[PDB]
């Protein structure tokens, strides 16, 4: 997942959070990728598409 | 609608794909995802059924139709695309009449 | 219509189908002749079913081998197995049983892995 | 479509074999021989095709609309039968409670 | 805060004019209604003839 | 050069038509709803009405002291023709010598009488058949089962002894 | 015979698919498979009444198909209805899929 | 015999040339048409076996529930009837009257397990093949269809080699090796 | 008007359906080459060369029996070898269609009482030889008991209030046992003080009182208001 964070520190702050696509596919962020900074690895209920947007509902 | 207002059961409209993210056309929503997912699941179900039949072939399986039906080099099934009431090769006098 | 015979030779994942029938004496692997089977240092591994029994057995029959899978040495071992047991099966079915088991005795005295592979492995100690 | 793999489908039973016929790459003699008629016959062919697809799509529209009709009739019919069965199972308990 | 209501409900007479027109259009579905006889030349049955169906009341 | 899998020929109870349970070796019919009917109105019946009586209606008439033709007339406010079918009459005669009063009140020249043509004396079957054939009949009855049959078939008015006079239900022009 | 069924085999298809020839006609639901014994016949309108049912000498044809093809309002309706059925049937199948892929690829 | 008239149906009713009382509904005929038994009396030489096991299961029910002779012999009988595959499990001794059937002891025959594991495609063609002598259980050929099998030998029901229908199915799947002579 | 139809046999033997875009009830023509009351015709060329045989359109608004056929009657008794006694053969309108349904091997006795319809009946029965025109009152079957013997179906298109007595007299004289009795009842011509269902019920009761078991009735409503066809069979012993 590309750009909801600006740094791996930010993703480290937000690890384990539950996200979802706009299709309601639930998911969880797992680990920040190393070289592209705000990019991370998430796991979903099944295969999401390239035309989706993930969402971290915070308050 | 017993105690519901018609200004309360309104129509919430659905949102489109962002114009920056527009080359991946049509942001798909939950009805599109369930149309995707149940299609994938029925095709995986029939693939699993066929894999189980392949596991339980029982190679001492004789039919009488495995005299006529035959198999190509890679092992798959030859299905003759002409007829099965016709013949693919026609005789010399038939070719004489047609020509 | 022709007397023909089909055998199989296998090593690790290579597999070779050999059709032997009566003919003029041509031995062809994958369309090309047998004298083109690379890696060219194991061409005598391919040749030894011919040189163990003489070319006068092959002077009246033509073999063709189709080899898929595997690597270089697994393909030459599949080729030699297919050729050997195809010659044995042809001399069984269409020539006499005495030449059949003379061929089996010669190939088995050289190595019986020309005729029977080593197939299912390992051993759980 | 469902793309069953070749490794599975070469190892299938005889009944479960998949009859998949290859396309034709050679300009065969019967196809290069066979005559098609033109002008009034090709517009007759076009007309019969248009009529048959309009008939088939009209029938598919009609049966889909009947499916949408009878699922909601099933819904209201099951609601009325549930109300009826509730009334029966309380009237029976009334009857036995009096007798 | 009223619901959307009907122009045909705003008149008690026009509502029964338009639910009787609906009723006598439904009556053509259940029975076969005598429309008034042969209009012009007899063109044909215009809707089909079923040779298998018999819509006649059998006794007992 | 014999055949293989040779068997002794026995009889096939599934197939042999010489035995009795194997002696069992299209045109639809959808009867149109009557042109006498609107949706459930029965727009065609008009006075003088004609009313089919049955046995428990006669028994309840005598038990409640209602005359047949005068009770019918002040129920419907119209001129009535009451009809005793031969099966209703057969049922009243089969009721025995306890019901002599009911039988010789059904024997009345003011009560006309039909001629049913069937075997057996099942008046409920006869009344149901001849009313769903024709829809020009009022059914006067007090059987619960016959009342449910008649009020389930449409366009048929139903009369019944209730209280000290006759009542009528599915006739929409009573006043 | 089959030699004559191969001549009247098209207007029997027209009579089988009557229900989608005119958009206002709406027959009663039968199936009508091809009957085993039939006969193709031509209507004689007599020489008593004129001009009402009269199809003239200059427009009498030899099948039902030539009359339906000569009708120009039916040709309008069949072409229009076929184009809308066509563009409904090719709505999202393969040209759409590869133009979506080219949309992804172009940038 | 003549589809008798009405005063005929009434005057004699118990006449029936086809089906008598002691036919028991022709269940012998019906089950041998089902499982295609060659000769007669196989049904009754199975029915004697069914009657014998329900009789000795009855007298094993008779003996008191504590002695090891009784309990050892009923577990031995249950294990042997499992071992010849008449049962499908080692359940209750009530199944030795509910579940032992002349049907199931015909189910353990050789043509019907052949149709069961799809070696043939009908039981008639199975009896065709094993009268023509193509199959074997382990080493030895089987000629008669009366050889029923045990629970161990539903795995080595295989044809013989040089059986040409085996050769036709091998050349159907074109895995036809001929060094192994079939 | 010059179009082409396909002829197809009906369920009823002897009558046909011409399918086009409007389908027509159709009979074969016994006298080919002319129309009798101005109906339209269909000429097929059936296969010495093929012969042009032709067919006549049966108009349900001018024939109670055709209205009954295409409303749907389970059994007509007018059949292709039979004898029909037509009562009230008011002209040759329906008698021609009954005549060529019955065919060349069967006989239609067309009874009519008026005389100018009788003249047209005789001039039609010239070109249809299987019609015996009988100009006599059907209320006295003895006046023509010598001309007719043992019919198979009676058809009654009389429009008189003593209809059931006429039908009963002609049936008891000339109909055979388990033969057909087809009645066209017109409610308004029987009596108009009662409703149509009352007069149909009374006429059916009169038929079973004269021992004709009714099998079937049909209202034939889109073509005629307050009409009916009652199809019965002459049971003669045991309506039960
Ligand atoms: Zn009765």
């Amino acid at each position: 997942i590309k750009d909801m964070f600006s740094s791996a520190m930010e993703v480290a702050r937000f690890e384990g959070a539950q996200i979802k696509t706009v299709s309601g596919i639930r998911g969880e962020i797992k680990r920040a990728l190393s070289k592209p900074e705000g990019h991370y690895r998430a796991a979903f209920e099944d295969k999401i598409l390239m035309s989706d947007i993930v969402i971290l509902r915070s308050w | 609608a017993k105690l519901v207002h018609d200004v309360q059961k309104k129509q919430h409209r659905e949102r489109s794909q962002l114009t920056s993210r527009s080359r991946y056309g049509f942001l798909e929503k939950h009805k599109d995802y369930v149309k995707r997912a149940q299609d994938f699941h029925r095709k995986q179900s029939t693939l699993k059924v066929l894999r189980e039949k392949a596991k339980e072939r029982n190679p001492d399986e004789y039919y009488h139709a495995m005299h006529s039906r035959k198999t190509d080099a890679k092992g798959l099934l030859i299905s003759s695309r002409h007829g099965d009431e016709e013949d693919e090769s026609l005789s010399m006098d038939q070719v004489k009449l047609l020509k | 219509a022709v007397p023909s015979v089909q055998t199989f030779g296998k090593k690790k994942s290579a597999t070779a189908v050999a059709h032997v029938k009566a003919g003029k004496g041509l031995i062809k692997v994958n369309g090309s002749p047998i004298t083109l089977v690379e890696p060219e240092i194991l061409r005598f591994k391919v040749y030894e079913p011919l040189l163990l029994v003489g070319l006068d057995k092959f002077s009246n029959i033509d073999i063709r081998v189709r080899v898929t899978g595997g690597g270089h040495v697994s393909q030459v071992y599949a080729i030699r197995q297919a050729i050997a047991k195809g010659l044995v099966a042809y001399h069984q079915k269409y020539v006499d049983e005495q030449s059949k088991n003379e061929l089996k005795k010669a190939f088995t005295s050289y190595d019986r892995t020309l005729l029977i592979a080593d197939s299912r492995r390992p051993e759980p100690k | 479509g469902l793309k069953v793999p070749k490794a599975v489908q070469k190892e299938l039973p005889f009944k479960s074999q998949i009859h998949q016929m290859k396309p034709q790459k050679k300009k065969t003699y019967m196809a290069k021989r066979a005559v098609v008629l033109g002008g009034d016959e090709k517009k007759a062919r076009s007309f019969i095709q248009k009529v048959l697809t309009i008939s088939k799509a009209k029938d598919s529209k009609r049966k889909e609309q009947k499916a949408s009709q009878r699922k909601e009739r099933l819904k209201k019919l099951a609601k009325m039968e549930e109300e009826k069965s509730q009334r029966d199972k309380e009237k029976k308990k009334e009857y036995f409670a009096q007798n | 805060l009223t619901p959307k209501r009907n122009k045909d409900n705003r008149n008690s007479r026009v509502k029964k004019r338009k639910k009787y027109q609906k009723a006598q259009k439904k009556l053509k579905s259940v029975r076969a209604v005598y429309s008034g006889g042969q209009s012009g030349v007899y063109e044909g049955e215009k809707t089909g003839i079923k040779k298998g169906l018999t819509r006649s009341v059998k006794f007992k | 050069t014999r055949k293989f899998g040779l068997v002794k020929r026995t009889l096939n109870t599934k197939k042999d038509q010489r035995l009795k349970k194997n002696q069992e070796n299209l045109t639809r019919n959808i009867p149109q709803v009557s042109s006498a009917l609107f949706f459930q109105y029965n727009q065609a019946i008009k006075p003088p009405y004609q009313v089919l009586i049955d046995t428990n209606f006669i028994n309840f008439s005598i038990q409640k002291k209602v005359d047949i033709v005068r009770g019918m007339m002040d129920c419907l406010l119209a001129k009535c023709n009451p009809l005793i079918t031969d099966c209703v009459m057969a049922e009243l005669e089969k009721l025995g010598p306890k019901y002599r009063i009911a039988l010789k009140l059904a024997r009345d020249p003011r009560i006309k009488r039909l001629s049913c043509s069937h075997k057996g004396t099942y008046a409920d079957d006869c009344l149901v058949h001849r009313v769903l054939q024709h829809k020009c009949y009022i059914v006067a009855t007090n059987d619960a089962g016959l009342k449910q049959r008649i009020r389930k078939i449409p366009g048929i008015p139903l009369m019944s002894v209730g209280g000290h006079a006759y009542v009528i239900e599915k006739l929409p022009d009573v006043f | 015979d089959d030699n004559m069924r191969r001549e009247v085999q098209r207007d029997l298809l027209l009579i089988k698919h009557r229900a989608a020839l005119d958009p206002k006609r709406h027959y009663k639901k039968q199936r009508w498979e091809v009957p085993e014994r039939f006969a193709i016949g031509t209507i004689i309108e007599d020489k008593s009444e004129f001009y009402s049912s009269r199809m003239n000498r200059k427009e009498r044809k030899s099948t039902i198909l030539e009359t339906l093809m000569g009708d120009e309002a039916s040709n309008k309706y069949f072409k229009r209805k076929y184009n809308e059925i066509q563009e409904k049937s090719t709505s999202g199948r393969k040209a759409h899929y590869k133009k979506m892929k080219e949309m992804r690829k172009k940038r | 015999v003549r589809k008798l008239k009405h005063h005929e149906q009434k005057l004699l009713k118990k006449v029936d040339f086809l089906e008598w009382k002691q036919d028991q509904g022709h269940r012998d005929t019906q089950v041998m048409r089902t499982y295609h038994i060659q000769n007669r009396e196989d049904y009754h030489k199975y029915n004697r076996i069914c009657g014998d096991i329900r009789r000795l299961a009855n007298k094993l029910s008779l003996l008191p529930p504590t002695d090891p002779f009784r309990r050892k012999h009923e577990q031995l009988l249950l294990d042997k009837l499992y071992a010849m595959g008449v049962l499908t499990t080692k359940s209750k001794i009530s199944d030795l009257e509910n579940k032992v059937t002349v049907s199931a002891i015909c189910r353990r025959r050789l043509p019907v397990i052949m149709h069961r594991l799809k070696m043939a495609e009908t039981i008639q063609d199975a009896v065709k093949f094993i009268e023509q002598g193509h199959v074997r259980v382990g080493p030895n050929l089987i000629n008669d269809p009366a050889y029923l099998v045990t629970r161990n030998m539903e795995d080595y029901v295989t044809w013989v080699d040089n059986s040409k229908i085996k050769k036709t199915l091998l050349r159907y799947r074109n895995q036809i090796d001929d060094f192994d002579f079939s | 008007g010059g179009a082409k139809v396909v002829i197809e046999p009906h369920r009823h033997a002897g009558v046909y359906i011409a399918r086009g875009k409007e389908d027509l009830l159709v009979t074969k023509n016994m006298a080919p080459g002319e129309s009798v009351y101005g109906e339209k015709r269909i000429s097929v060329e059936e296969p010495v060369p093929p012969t042009k045989v032709e067919y006549r359109v049966w108009n349900p608004f001018r024939s109670k029996l055709a209205a009954g056929i295409m409303g749907g009657l389970d059994e007509l008794f007018i059949a292709p070898g039979k004898k029909v006694l037509y009562l009230g053969a008011a002209s040759g309108t329906s008698v021609s269609h009954v005549s060529d349904v019955v065919g060349p091997e069967g006989v239609v006795y067309a009874v009519e009482f008026s005389h100018r319809p009788g003249r047209e009946l005789i001039s039609m029965a010239k070109k249809r030889p299987n019609i015996i025109p009988i100009i006599e009152d059907a209320r006295h079957p003895q006046k023509y008991r010598m001309l007719i013997g043992m019919v198979d179906c009676v058809f009654a298109d009389v429009a008189q209030p003593d209809q059931a007595r006429i039908i009963a007299l002609n049936s008891h004289m000339f109909l055979k046992d388990q033969g057909g009795v087809v009645i066209s009842i017109k409610a308004n011509c029987i009596d108009s003080t009662v409703d149509a269902e009352t007069v149909f019920a009374r006429e059916v009761q009169k038929l079973r009182e004269e021992r004709i078991k009714p099998l079937e009735q049909l209202t034939l409503e889109p073509y005629e208001r307050d009409h009916c066809i009652v199809v019965g069979r002459y049971m003669r012993s045991g309506l039960k």
